[PDB]
């Protein structure tokens, strides 16, 4: 018997399923998936100082 | 050497830290946690 025990707060993702990679694209209304962030809109630059 | 002389005082307005990894700007944000309390 083995039991395991996923968790999901608010950390970087780490342990992610395979899947491959995209090339980026900006300036159109697209479907895009950030570390498993999923959702729509238009992808630019900004000023903000992370 | 070895004196480990004790003695009471304020600690005013310290032990601030960051408690998330979001960024925020010109905003006033509420949070419950773990804090040092003022003038302890």
């Amino acid at each position: 018997v083995v039991v395991l025990s996923f968790e999901l707060l608010h950390a970087p993702a780490t342990v992610c399923g395979p899947k491959k990679s995209t090339n980026l694209v900006k300036n159109k209304c697209v479907n895009f998936n950030f570390n498993g962030l999923t959702g729509t809109g238009v992808l630019t630059k900004s000023n903000k100082k992370f | 050497l070895i004196t480990t002389t004790q003695s009471y005082t304020n600690s005013f307005t310290r032990g601030v830290y960051y408690p998330d990894k979001v960024f925020r700007s010109s905003v006033l944000h509420l949070t419950q946690d773990l804090f040092l309390p003022f003038f302890s």
